[PDB]
């Protein structure tokens, strides 16, 4: 069927806890194939491999290309636009992308297990809600005490846009599932969300046994010497 | 405690509104949470429009809120005024239950309906204005009397033969470009606060006393917002008309108890507690001068006045201006030595912060 | 409820004073002292996330709260000397109840990259870290 | 469900419940909320889609949910509920109510010592 | 440095400030008075000398000195200071100013307020 | 669902919970009993018919049920629930539970 041509913004797990930052530029419903080229406007080591095609719905030509080491010009703000002919199709097509404007950062909550969990004794589940940031990039990570557990023994939904209530935003939850046995002896667990309009591009909340559902306050207050010559 | 604004604020039915609230520039004042909310009576201070992304449901299409870092402030809009909105608000940063906030009084006032006999006419206090009353082709030789309804009595203090009243002397004329055509006219100079109210004009009487209204209104000026802090400096800019460009004009300072204090003249006067620190330029082409105060203390903060008067005080039937100055005193001007002391052939060095 | 003190934000704790000149007695007159408290009900005991429990006991002496080491100016004869101004200040090392709204907190934390492990900066207080 | 979080009461805005659904083998799923006995329409909250937990001993599901709703209903003492419907509940349906109650401490110790 | 005693006060005429310092090793001692931040001459007040005190194993040394103010300025609100100077002392110098509101209260008000919301302290 | 009087708290042995329904048009309910997430066979409760109310006006309706169970784990903590049926509903179906309506303690204590 007929082509289009789409450009994507870096991923967000590179962009905060590493070092390259590769955009790409795709180019999709070609028929056979092509020796086409692209076009990229800073162009200071711009290797744009292609490498393979794959084979897409009822039989597509789909290659793309990929630039590297565009970081800092991301986090800066500028601009960068592809640009592809080929042969089947009259015209090159072209397409832009930049760095977001008007942000927000987002609300970081961490519950408590339910009343009537603790009682049978065998596991309990903590919840992670994030609410209220533009952009709908987001990450998030687990601890247990300060070691950070392993990606296979959590699970996260997608973000998703909330009702309106002025200007959009974005959502996302997490559970945890953990012994409890380990809610009773004083173990503390963690959760971590990174964003791009974080300050220092992380944020975190701690939880353990003694806050949330709390069921005893005990608070004692010591004033020592209230008439004592205060100079 | 260093947030302010305007203290009160007042609009008429379907028009709009603009609230501007100042603030210190550091870092956390300006990435922080900024709020608009409506104290109401029962205990809460519930928000309506915050700078996170929140708008109410009674400020849905009427309301925004902007944040302008490098001023320190922020500003609401708020349109499609109506009468439900008459209360008491509040600015603010961060949390609610704390106390980083300024009261703002709003009240709406009902407009016209259904009562349009009457041409109206605004001036500002301590200026001239025409009420023109058409004169016609009988009623010449009768009294060309003018009321004003003090409760209900007709009181005639104003008649065009010199039957004037010992209260409103020597600023009342008319001037004759009438004699058989539909007009004559009054001017009236130095208004007062005191001259309001409906005035009930008649040029003559054909006898079913037959009325004409002619209503004025006076208004008193509306002060300009200054922010500075401890230890600096603050300039007025007093911009009367080019009318009264002979005159010596002053500027003085509000106090309690209906108190003017003067603080310069132009004949020459000072506070004691002014000397050292305070200028005053020639005024330009238009008449328009500027007076500099600096080191500006804590007891500064008050209600200005710049006016014009033959002797230099705080006349009434004199054209005024006025501010409103606020010293933050959370300052980040460094402290420095105030007094240097030194003996005769010796040397001193001095301290100078930008 | 005239004068300020002491103005803490270590451990958030206020002292005022003011001389109420009293109607009975025209003659005699007194000093009243105003203190502030506000005790945080989900702070640790040191600031970083694992520490200890909940902190469940606040203790406050007025000798530490009025106390004052800086050095001051002093014009004794046509001279500027500089002195101390307190007995005790034999020494940050004090601990603090609450945070404070002009200062950063931040903490350290190890992820994992695919490959080897960082040491990935996390901000405790979002609203005082910007880099400004 | 959930009670809010006690740092969201401070800015009079808005309050958010949560609900969670786990364990259900198929994984087909309704999730409804209402106000007192009035149902609510579908596009006053959120739900997400019903992915696999991470057990080894069998596959099971789970769902989100959040509602938002005014600090002044909070305050009032009104009550708000989340129905779920599954295939495998004998009668179809199973609620769960919450009010600005019952979260609250059961009892609270002060002590201050004035020496 | 000690605040006037409390029998003095009735009178309104002049009150008495005393100034004590205590366990000093060597046998010098300077003391001067300062009223806001106005030296006062030595005239106007008098300073006795440095005698040794009962050893509480090792030998210090002590000396006072008084001021007399007037009774109606000290309840208007003006500071007084005494300064000493020792060979000790790191700076070489040290200070205590002392004044009406800064003393021993006739009243106390203590209230404690518990914050479930925040620990920021605005 | 109305909480257990402590007349028979005081004994220690059984106590009885009352689930009422009032107010709704045609004569038609259907009352079922839970414990926590488990429904309880229908021999272990009585439930009355429904009678007519004599209100303002028009005319409602109501129906009333008891269920009796060991204090043992009422006293541990155990939860309850009483569900109603009826058309008039929109997701057919209603509950409410119960458990174990007590407000706050407070002790504040000044030592001098
Ligand atoms: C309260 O908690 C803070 C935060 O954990 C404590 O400060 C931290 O203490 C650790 C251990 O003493 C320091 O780690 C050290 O790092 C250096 C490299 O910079 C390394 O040479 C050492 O072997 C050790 O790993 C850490 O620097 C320090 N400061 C931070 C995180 O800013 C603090 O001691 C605790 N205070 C109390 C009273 O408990
Ligand atoms: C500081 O405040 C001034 C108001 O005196 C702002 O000036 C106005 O800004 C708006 C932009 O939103 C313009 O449309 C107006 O024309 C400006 N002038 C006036 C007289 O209203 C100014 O924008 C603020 N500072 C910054 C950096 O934005
Ligand atoms: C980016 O592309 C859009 C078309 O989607 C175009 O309207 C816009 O002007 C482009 N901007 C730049 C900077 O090229
Ligand atoms: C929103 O803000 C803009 C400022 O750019 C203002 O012109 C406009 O009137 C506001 N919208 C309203 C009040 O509906």
């Amino acid at each position: 069927c007929h082509p289009r041509l789409s450009l994507h913004r870096p991923a967000l797990e590179d962009l905060l806890l590493g070092s390259e930052a590769n955009l790409t530029c795709t180019l999709t419903g070609l028929r056979d194939a092509s020796g086409a080229t692209f076009t990229w406007t800073p162009s200071s080591g711009k290797s744009a491999v292609q490498g393979p095609p794959e084979r897409d719905l009822c039989g597509c030509y789909s290659v793309s290309s990929v630039l590297p080491g565009c970081a800092q010009p991301w986090n800066h703000g500028e601009t960068f636009t592809c640009t592809a002919a080929h042969p089947e199709l009259k015209t090159p097509l072209t397409a832009n992308i930049t760095k977001s404007g008007n942000t927000f950062r987002p609300e970081v909550h961490l519950l408590p297990p339910p009343s009537e969990e603790l009682a049978l004794n065998e596991l309990v589940t903590l919840t992670c809600l994030a609410r209220g940031f533009s952009p709908k990039d987001v990450l998030v990570r687990w601890l247990q005490g300060s070691q950070e557990l392993p990606r296979e023994k959590y699970l996260t939904w997608a973000s998703r846009q909330e009702p309106s209530q002025g200007t959009t935003t974005y959502a996302v939850t997490s559970i945890l599932r953990v012994a409890a046995e380990d809610w009773k002896k004083g173990e503390t667990f963690s959760c971590m969300v990174g964003h791009e309009a974080l300050p220092l591009a992380f944020t975190q909340k701690t939880i353990d046994r003694l806050a949330g559902k709390p069921t005893h306050i005990n608070v004692s207050v010591v004033m020592a010497e209230a008439d004592g010559t205060c100079y | 405690s260093p947030i302010f604004g305007p203290e009160e604020v007042n609009s008429v039915e379907g028009n709009s509104v603009s609230i501007t609230c100042y603030y210190p520039p550091t870092s956390v004042n300006r990435h922080t949470r900024k709020y608009w909310c409506r104290q109401g009576a029962r205990g809460g201070c519930i928000t309506l429009i915050s700078s996170e992304g929140y708008v109410s449901s009674k400020y849905a299409g009427r309301a925004n809120l902007t944040n302008f870092p490098e001023n320190g402030t922020f500003v609401v809009n708020i349109a499609q005024l109506s009468q439900d909105d008459s209360g008491r608000y509040k600015c603010g940063l961060g949390i609610n239950s704390r106390g980083l906030s300024f009261d703002v009084s709003l009240e709406v006032s009902q407009g016209p309906g259904l009562l349009n006999d009457t041409k109206v006419y605004t001036v500002d206090l301590g200026r001239t204005v025409t009420i023109n009353c058409p004169f016609k082709t009988e009623n010449a030789q009768k009294r060309k009397s003018l009321y004003k309804q003090i409760g209900l009595y007709p009181v005639l203090v104003i008649d065009s033969s010199g039957y004037v009243n010992p209260n409103y002397t020597g600023r009342i004329r008319l001037d004759i470009q009438g004699t058989g055509q539909l007009l004559f006219s009054v001017v009236i100079n130095q208004l007062r606060l005191s001259d309001a109210g409906q005035y009930l004009c008649q040029a003559g009487d054909d006898s079913n006393s037959n009325k004409k209204n002619a209503d004025l209104q006076v208004l008193k000026p509306e002060p300009e917002l200054v922010y500075e802090d401890l230890r600096g400096s603050v300039t007025f800019h007093c911009a009367l008309g080019p009318e009264v460009a002979n005159v010596a004009k002053f500027l003085c300072r509000q106090s309690s108890g209906e108190n003017c204090d003067v603080v310069v003249n132009t004949l020459g006067k000072r506070a004691p507690a002014f000397e050292g620190r305070i200028l005053l330029n020639p005024q330009d082409k238009d008449g328009s001068f500027s007076v500099v105060i600096t080191g500006l203390r804590k007891e500064d903060a008050g209600r200005y006045l710049c006016g014009a008067h033959s002797d230099g005080q705080l006349q009434e039937g004199s054209p005024i201006q006025a501010w409103q100055l606020f010293v933050n005193e959370e300052s980040t001007i460094p402290r420095s030595p105030t007094v240097v002391k030194g003996v005769a052939g010796g040397s001193v060095a001095v301290l100078c912060p930008y | 409820e005239r004068i300020v003190l002491v103005d803490n934000k270590c451990k958030c704790a206020r002292i005022t004073s003011r001389i109420i000149r009293s109607s009975e007695d025209p003659n005699e007159d007194i000093v009243e002292r105003n203190i502030r408290i506000i005790v945080p009900l989900n702070n640790r005991e040191n600031i970083s996330d694992p520490t200890s429990p909940l902190r469940t006991r606040f203790v406050y002496h007025l000798s530490d709260l009025c106390k004052k080491c800086d050095p001051t100016e002093v014009e004794l004869d046509n001279q500027i000397v500089t002195a101390t101004q307190s007995n005790i200040c034999d020494e940050a090392t004090e601990t603090c109840y609450t945070y404070d709204r002009n200062k950063c907190y931040t903490a350290v934390v190890p992820l994992v990259y695919g490959g080897e492990t960082k040491m990935v900066e996390t901000a405790l207080t979002p609203d005082a870290c910007y880099p400004d």
